[PDB]
């Protein structure tokens, strides 16, 4: 995998890579990395694929009972905790899972980092997977709180597309959606390629 | 020590189409290097809409496949109708991360119609992540039969092929051909290939022998 | 690997399957595996492929050196002790398990050796990963001064199910006839299977690739 | 393996099971593991069939040389000395025990251990991994001074007795008796193998 | 079981016309040691279905009695049911999987021959749950030795009589003789047909040692 | 595994008159890939040429250690070399480091010089030589480039022909390989001519 | 654990290499250098590990020179670079390998400015732009992101400021000054050294 | 250790060796492995001395009961029973075979092994480290219908020969020998025991 | 590898933290607080495993807050630390122990500023200045050197200062900005964040 996520001033881009690896086989090249929870909350999806898909599906679960419950939907916070302590059951049983949650709540837009060893932290910036290093760099080379929604669209595309240029376990489709005050749209499903091919001119 | 596996071998092929399904498989059954039977289909009716192809540990294959029938008449005297094929490979995913920590050494793949009658085949790995998709191989043989699928049906690698639609017969003659390029490189492929086609009409099987070598 | 080996009235019979295997898949379909030796001696070779190749040339290149400075018909037993001292002089980490039948002065001889170094004559053997299947038909069918047809057919037999019973087996069954007059090395003797028919079309017309760069270098 | 090889006045006689193994499968249910090492020196072969089968040609070629350089036909005592030097200077590389018996002119019928490459005198020997179930045996149905079909009888009882109870012995009885007129060469078959007890 | 003690070699299997017939050595090896040489690794189930096992013979003879009682409690409710051949095969199935799955396997391989509804049954089971339905059946050494054997001839004559049968099976044990070190001549033949389970008395196969005299 | 630590596809295959080889065009370590244009087909005569997959290290060294051999054997032999004779050449060369060797299995394919006849080849990382009258396939992505070749190709292929089916066959199995790719180079080996191109492959 | 950075263009070639020489936990030196001239235009700059590195680039530095020496003339980067090739390889399966990672920046008379990246495998590729260590994970997509063949040098010392900014702001190792050189028609040009 | 049971008309035999050990080292030189599980049911021990013994006492314990429960003397299938059944349901833990022989109204005099959780019914049964040194000799010496006397015999000569091959073997003879008229126990001393052939 | 320090006067405690959040070899952020409020005058500086410390100190807060709404009156510093020692200690011995590393600062109203050190073996030690990391082993020592039980503030965060320049100068790994806070009568200040 390659997944990155960042906010600025018109909220929170996502976006992913599709690349299913077993071994050094590619097994699936039409993989969906992120999970819908609802309207407005965004889970991404790295490492062990079944451990990604069953507990982001779990915290999906639990964010519906919330919503049932509670009858006012959860906040980002509580969705991103509740999942890094769902992790924190199952310690040091081999569990392979690295996830941010994207969505807005009444403290505005949340971003969250969780790790499969509980770790969970907020922040402007994420990058998790084998290729999250070139995504990093090209994030980085090319970011301010000042982006406009199209410059957001050009940067994370950017940053997926060249990452999988480098990893080896990295390819597919960019799979990016926006975050706005009304909830995610999902903004493309674009080939890695064809991208690589159009910046190089 | 003591091993729970053995590996036995067998390849699953599934295809979606308009109004139709395909699942196939080689018939052998094997044990280090010799075959176990000649006479052993890895497909299975689970109900005249969809049908299941296992491959890897038969001991697993054949409990599994009785988990799913048992789970099958459980769903329908608690819910008074048929599971449905999203349904079944929804439920396949929880069963086989049920045992993640003691794994079904397994390679499921799921073919049917969805609720609009339009073909649906579901791909598995031993510890349940699944997703929908037009074809997909799973076994010893998955990648020598893969490539070739994904040119001819996806269309892949190809610059002015008018990307016709696929129809029943031209899928059929592919499942047909990437099994026997599979049998003459792969050791665990031969015998005979049994293809499964759902319908709206119902489950279908024609058998074409392979290779006993 | 299937190979054996048969004595009968007139002489000796060797067989082998036409497999290769690298990993678990078959590499090659039609390799030879009955190996030239002399003019009336031959050996089949089973195990590490490049192993039972480079054993086989090399005693071969010495037996033909030993015949010229002798102006002999070389002898099996020469081949033999040949191939057991080379190969047990590496510890069994040449993979090679042979099966050497010939005729000499003293007639008709059937020896087996393995990578180890460990030898013995008899009227009948078989190596390799398919051995169980041979030894099977021969300790069923063999009975001592068969005719040549009455032999050949039983290896054809032995080999046969050898291919089918075994994974590690394949292809063709290879004779070699070994005569007190002559040796006829009667390649693809029996072939099983067939599958060379079929009814899909994969074609491409020119231009299909996409292609960046050509270049083309006039000769 | 089982091997056997027993003293008599005249000369000696040596025996063994006719089976080679790898693993569980027997690959040669017919093998001779009497070996000449010359005219009325033989071995018995047990072990590794490589390392046993190696030491029998280099012995056999060095008493050759010997017994031509002496004129005269080699000692029981040297031919057992020269079998017992190879399997002492590689007793981590070579693995295999050998049963050397034979005659001479100077000191008659002879049989000698070499097993780890120490030597040793025997009025009997038995040896291989069929030699633990007939322990007991010879013990109890040895005699000093049987005549040589006594002796045959003897290791060939005691052989039957091996291989029906061990899995790495079978196939036939092969007998050899030397003396001073030569050597006598038999074979013991299925259909005429002593019976025991067998339940 | 984590580690078996006594042990049986290969079973064998194969069915003819109106009926299954089953051969298994009397031996029971301690390693390599022959130490029982005249027990039985064959059972009659009920009048349908027989048994030959392979591996341990402690796991062998738990699973006969468990079989055994299951027979009987059968016959005590007297309503005109009892267990197929299938039946039985389903439920070793089910058995050894469940073991296998446990990790404490019973150290067991089966062959299961039955005659019910005018049609023969073979079936093989394995100590990981390894089942599956044929023809033809050979455990442990008799899939690399027998089971060629039997498959070259049941191509072709798929039909035999129970005296082909009987003539293809002391063939077999002759090959197993020969050729595993873990086995012995003495065995047994058990039959299904419409009469019921027949088990025969203590059997020799007729051995030939005359390739002896040709290594010279 | 040792093979799998830098990937790589070499194949080749026959036609009328005419052999086709080609290679992926990857140099990368593991987790990445540092160049685009790495080669791995080197010609060893005009109209022959060998393709080698495997570790880069010994795929080069290979290559450097063969022309070595080759230029003598053509300055000491009055002549250009016939393709089994390269074959034999680098199976002993391979075997020589039977047991400590290069972890490459290279690939062959040309047209004999004088007599115009199609050969193609593969061998061992130790030396075992494969003759076929169809195709050979050497890399990480065996498996596919067999399914693919299996399915495609036919017995009397004319250039024009045989340079699509060898594509569409490299570019459809490296893209199923993790750690082949990144361009796909094709040699078409005529009488009159050779034709080198680049092909457009995915560049994930 | 060490960066190397190399970025050629159509005249000339730049490169860099941190100043760090470290041990356990600690920063023993500020102003080491990873750089070795081999020729006037030739620099060859070496990492992995500790004494290894030294020995193996100072062996062949000397060699280079020996044929200095010998002919009156210097060695191509070419040359040079298949040089060190072939004696890291020699030494690949034997009892003392050497784990080293190099990088070969050169200019020729007649084919121009060349950059060379060579495994401790000793696998040799010709790359308009690489980098070594840990690092480069985190900035070959910067380089992939903005390199054009026909970048000037104003440009290119301007893209390694981009490259060794990432460096202080996403890796977690310290290294806060860097080695700058350009080689060219003139020769090796000591630049200002970057630091933070 | 050294175990043997043989059965006869009017009861059984059974004989065992004296010694336990701990590695190279005996740490008892007369030790009794003869242990009764009812009135005319005895058991033979082997392996494990704790393994064996716990064996022995619950073993012991239920033929008790069990003989209370039905009023009558235990059967000797039934003490066979109970004994395969704790060796075989903890075959993985508990290490010891167990010979048990003994008499009974309904079926006489009668051997039973039981090692590694199995059952079988045997003439006569041999167990033990040293039982590998006489498995030649039983299938040998063994006649069927031999007298009390006979059997007394057979099982001294056979562990005699054992012992003196088996370095885990060693001491006395122990032998009881049980009828219905009772349990006549007699131990076999050094100078007792008979002589082979033993160089 | 994250880096704690403490500095107790004569009324005051002063601590100190880095504010990196590192994954294998990239820092995942820049301001990441790895101090916890335990009470009006606690504080919980924790490190360690990744997934287990922030579980781990939460919990320890969480009953410290549990303790301040069941009485109407905070946990003394010494109390807390105790009852945190005791958590970590009866895991020591489990089949899951918490890897954690601590330092806990307070004041209290009676006894004063107080300043506790934790192993993750749960060794509990009252010290005048303690820090957690392997920049402990460079830093110790310039504490040794210039503390007296009699520092002032002004002089405290200048010692600080200098202990926290020395990682940037010799320690390998890179932690630019820290957390700075002091504890006393009045409570727990947010102070400038001292950033390189
Ligand atoms: C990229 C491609 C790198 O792997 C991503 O991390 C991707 C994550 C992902 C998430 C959701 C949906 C699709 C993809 N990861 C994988 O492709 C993943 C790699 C992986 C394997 C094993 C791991 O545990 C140690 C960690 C990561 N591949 C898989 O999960 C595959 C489908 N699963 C298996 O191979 C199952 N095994 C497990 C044991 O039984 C035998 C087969
Ligand atoms: C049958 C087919 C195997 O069941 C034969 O033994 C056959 C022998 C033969 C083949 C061609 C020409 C003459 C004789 N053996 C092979 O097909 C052999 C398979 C093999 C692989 C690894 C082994 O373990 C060391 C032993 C046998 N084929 C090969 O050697 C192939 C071509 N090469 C490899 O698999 C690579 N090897 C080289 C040796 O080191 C292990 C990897
Ligand atoms: C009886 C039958 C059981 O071994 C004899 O000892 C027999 C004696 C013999 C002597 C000369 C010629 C033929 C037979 N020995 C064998 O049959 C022998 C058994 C053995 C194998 C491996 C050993 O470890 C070094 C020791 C003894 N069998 C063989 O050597 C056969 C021909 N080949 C193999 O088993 C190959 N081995 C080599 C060593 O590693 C395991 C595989
Ligand atoms: C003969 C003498 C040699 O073993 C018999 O088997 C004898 C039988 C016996 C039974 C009941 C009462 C007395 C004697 N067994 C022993 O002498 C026995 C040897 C043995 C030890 C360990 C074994 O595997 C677990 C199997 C057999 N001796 C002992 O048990 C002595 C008293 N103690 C030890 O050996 C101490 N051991 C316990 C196991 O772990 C290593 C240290
Ligand atoms: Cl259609
Ligand atoms: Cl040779
Ligand atoms: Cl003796
Ligand atoms: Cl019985
Ligand atoms: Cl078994
Ligand atoms: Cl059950
Ligand atoms: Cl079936
Ligand atoms: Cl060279
Ligand atoms: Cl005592
Ligand atoms: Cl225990
Ligand atoms: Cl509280
Ligand atoms: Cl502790
Ligand atoms: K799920
Ligand atoms: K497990
Ligand atoms: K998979
Ligand atoms: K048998
Ligand atoms: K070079
Ligand atoms: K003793
Ligand atoms: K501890």
């Amino acid at each position: 995998t390659t997944t990155l996520a960042f906010k600025f001033q018109h909220g929170v881009i996502v976006a992913v890579d599709s690349r299913a690896t077993a071994g050094s086989y590619i097994s699936s090249l039409r993989m969906n990395k992120v999970i819908e929870i609802n309207p407005y909350l965004l889970g991404t999806m790295s490492g062990c694929a079944a451990d990604c898909q069953y507990w982001e599906r779990l915290l999906a679960k639990e964010c519906r009972l919330y919503y049932l419950r509670n009858g006012e939907r959860i906040s980002v916070s509580a969705a991103s905790k509740l999942l890094s302590n769902m992790m924190l059951q199952y310690r040091g049983m081999g569990l392979s899972m690295g996830s941010m949650i994207c969505g807005w709540d009444k403290k505005g837009p949340g971003l969250y980092y969780v790790d499969d060893n509980g770790t969970r932290l907020s922040g402007q910036m994420f990058s998790t997977g084998s290729g999250n290093t070139y995504a990093y760099g090209v994030m980085d080379s090319g970011y301010r709180q000042d982006l406009s929604p199209e410059e957001a669209y050009d940067l994370g595309r950017r940053a997926i597309a060249y990452a999988t240029h480098r990893d080896n376990y990295s390819g597919g489709v960019v799979n990016m959606y926006h975050m706005k005050e009304d909830g995610w749209v999902k903004v493309e499903s674009s080939d890695v390629s064809d991208l690589l091919y159009k910046y190089g001119e | 020590r003591f091993s729970p596996y053995a590996f036995n071998g067998g390849t699953v092929l599934a295809i979606a189409g308009e109004d139709f399904s395909i699942v196939a498989s080689d018939t052998r059954l094997s044990e280090g290097f010799s075959i176990h039977t000649r006479d052993s289909p890895k497909c299975y009716k689970l109900t005249d809409k969809t049908v299941i192809g296992c491959s890897g540990f038969h001991g697993d294959c054949l409990t599994l496949t009785k988990i799913i029938e048992a789970r099958l008449k459980m769903y329908k005297h608690s819910n008074n109708k048929a599971m449905t094929t999203g349904a079944i490979a929804a439920m396949l995913s929880t069963i086989l991360y049920s045992r993640r920590f003691f794994p079904y050494y397994v390679y499921n793949i799921i073919g049917g119609l969805d609720e609009e009658g339009k073909g649906a085949v579901y791909s598995f790995d031993p510890v349940g992540s699944y997703q929908r998709d037009s074809f997909k191989a799973g076994g010893s043989a998955s990648a020598m039969l893969q490539p070739l699928l994904d040119n001819q049906v996806g269309f892949k690698n190809m610059q002015n092929v008018e990307h016709v639609p696929l129809t029943l017969d031209r899928a059929m003659r592919l499942v047909k051909d990437v099994f026997i390029s599979a049998a003459e490189r792969d050791v665990y492929t031969g015998d005979a290939l049994r293809i499964c086609i759902v319908t709206k009409e119902g489950i279908r099987e024609e058998t074409v022998p392979l290779r006993k070598d | 690997t299937t190979i054996a080996g048969l004595v009968f009235r007139d002489g000796v019979i060797l067989g082998a399957d036409t497999r290769a295997t690298n990993d678990s898949v078959v590499a090659d379909k039609s390799c030879e595996k009955i190996h030239f030796i002399a003019p009336k001696i031959y050996c089949c070779g089973a195990g590490v492929a490049a192993d039972t190749e480079m054993t086989t040339r090399m005693a071969a290149s010495k037996m033909e050196l030993h015949a010229l400075s002798t102006g002999r018909e070389p002898r099996v037993a020469t081949v033999t002790r040949i191939l057991r001292q080379t190969l047990f002089r590496y510890q069994g980490h040449v993979g090679a398990s042979l099966v050497v039948g010939g005729v000499d002065l003293n007639g008709p001889q059937l020896y087996e050796v393995h990578p180890h170094g460990s030898y013995s004559r008899l009227p009948f053997t078989a190596l390799g990963s398919g051995q169980g299947a041979a030894v099977a038909l021969l300790e069923d069918r063999f009975q001592p001064n068969m005719t040549l047809e009455a032999a050949q057919e039983l290896l054809v037999e032995a080999i046969t199910a050898g291919i089918l019973s075994d994974l590690g087996s394949g292809g063709n069954v290879d004779a070699c006839v070994i005569t007190a007059g002559g040796a006829k090395l009667q390649r693809a003797l029996s072939t099983p299977t067939e599958p060379v028919q079929r009814a899909g079309r994969y074609r491409f017309a020119p231009g299909t690739t996409p292609v960046l760069t050509r270049e083309v270098r006039p000769l | 393996t089982t091997i056997m090889a027993v003293e008599f006045d005249g000369g000696v006689v040596v025996g063994s099971d006719s089976r080679v193994s790898a693993g569980t499968a027997v690959v040669n249910r017919v093998f001779d593991k009497l070996s000449p090492l010359h005219q009325r020196i033989f071995c018995a072969l047990s072990g590794s069939a490589a390392d046993a089968q190696a030491i029998a040609d280099m012995a056999a070629y060095q008493l050759e040389l010997h017994g031509l350089e002496l004129e005269e036909p080699p000692l029981v005592l040297a031919a057992a000395n020269v079998v017992k030097n190879i399997s002492y200077k590689y007793r981590e590389d070579l693995l295999a025990h050998l049963i050397v018996a034979g005659w001479d002119q100077r000191e008659g019928g002879q049989v000698y251990g070499t097993m780890g490459g120490m030597l040793i005198r025997q009025p009997f020997t038995i040896g291989g991994s069929g030699s633990s179930y007939i322990y007991g045996y010879v013990d109890a149905a040895y005699k000093p001074g049987m005549t040589p079909e006594e002796c045959r009888r003897f290791t060939t009882n005691a052989i039957t007795l091996a291989m029906n109870r061990d899995g790495s012995s079978g196939g036939v009885i092969y007998l050899v008796t030397i003396t001073a007129a030569g050597v006598d060469h038999r074979v013991i078959l299925g259909d005429e193998l002593p019976k025991f007890y067998d339940e | 079981t984590q580690n078996p003690m006594v042990t049986g070699t290969s079973v064998l299997g194969v069915k003819f016309d109106g009926g299954v017939v089953i051969a298994a050595d009397m031996l029971g090896s301690y390693g390599s040691l022959a130490r029982f040489r005249n027990i039985s690794r064959i059972m009659r189930v009920n009048d349908s279905t027989m048994l030959g096992a392979s591996g341990d013979y402690a796991d062998f003879q738990y699973l006969k009695q468990v079989l055994g009682q299951m027979v009987i409690d059968e016959e005590l409710l007297g309503d005109g049911h009892s267990y197929s051949p299938r039946a039985i095969h389903s439920w070793l199935t089910r058995a050894m999987y469940s073991r296998r799955s446990k990790m404490n396997p019973l150290w067991n391989t089966m062959v299961i021959g039955g005659y019910a509804d005018g049609e023969s049954f073979l079936g093989y089971v394995d100590m990981l749950g390894v089942a599956y339905e044929a023809p033809s059946l050979a455990t442990g050494y008799g899939a690399y030795l027998a089971q060629p054997l039997l498959r070259e001839v049941l191509e072709k004559q798929p039909v035999l009589s129970q005296t082909e049968a009987r003539e293809l099976v002391e063939r077999c044990m002759r090959v197993l003789y020969y050729r595993d070190a873990r086995s012995y001549n003495r065995f047994q033949i058990a039959t299904v047909t419409e009469k019921g389970v027949e088990i025969e008395g203590p059997l020799s196969a007729q051995t030939n040692w005359d390739i002896a005299h040709m290594i010279s | 595994s040792i093979m799998s630590y830098n990937g790589g596809a070499v194949m080749a295959m026959k036609g009328k008159n005419c052999v086709a080889i080609a290679a992926d065009r990857r140099f990368g370590i593991q987790a990445q890939m540092v160049t685009t244009d790495f080669q791995k087909i080197f010609p060893m005569g005009d109209r022959l040429y060998i393709g080698l997959a495997g570790l880069a290290t010994d795929v080069q060294t290979v290559a450097q250690r063969l022309k070595f051999r080759l230029n003598l054997y053509e300055l000491k032999e009055g002549r250009q070399i016939k393709p089994y004779t390269l074959m034999s050449m680098v199976a002993n060369l391979l075997y020589e480091k039977r047991f400590g060797p290069y972890y490459t299995e290279p690939v062959i394919a040309g047209l004999d010089p004088k007599t115009f006849k199609p050969f193609i080849c593969s061998l061992d990382l130790i030396g075992c030589p494969m003759v076929t009258d169809d195709f050979v396939v050497s890399g990480t992505c065996s498996e596919q480039m067999y399914g693919m070749c299996e399915s495609l190709w036919e017995p009397n292929m004319d250039p024009e022909h045989l340079f699509e089916t060898i594509s569409q066959a490299m570019l459809n199995a490296v893209d199923r390989d993790a750690v082949s790719g990144m361009g796909v180079i094709v040699h078409v080996i005529e009488k009159d001519k050779i034709t080198t191109r680049t092909l457009k492959a995915r560049m994930d | 654990m060490e960066y190397l950075i190399g970025i050629q263009g159509p005249d000339y070639v730049l490169v860099a290499s941190d100043r760090v020489a470290a041990s356990n936990i600690v920063q023993m030196k500020d102003d080491h250098d990873k750089m070795f001239k081999m020729s006037e235009k030739i620099l060859l700059l070496c990492v992995g590990e500790a004494g290894d590195t030294v020995q193996f680039a100072e062996y062949i530095q000397k060699n280079v020179q020996l044929y200095k020496m010998r002919n009156g003339y210097e060695l191509s980067p070419t040359a040079a670079a298949n040089f060190t090739r072939r004696n890291l390889a020699d030494c690949l399966r034997s009892r003392t390998p050497y784990h080293v990672n190099l990088l070969l920046a050169g200019y020729d008379e007649h084919e121009g400015p060349a950059l060379y990246y060579m495994d401790y495998l000793a696998a040799l590729a010709k790359a308009p732009f690489a980098a070594h260590g840990y690092g480069a994970f985190l900035t070959l997509s910067i380089l992939d992101r903005y390199y054009t063949p026909t970048i000037s040098r104003e440009r290119a010392v301007e893209l390694l400021r981009k490259c060794l900014e990432e460096l202080q702001k996403r890796f977690i190792l310290n290294l806060p000054t860097f080695s700058v050189r350009v080689i060219d028609k003139d020769g090796i040009h000591n630049l200002e050294n970057i630091a933070f």
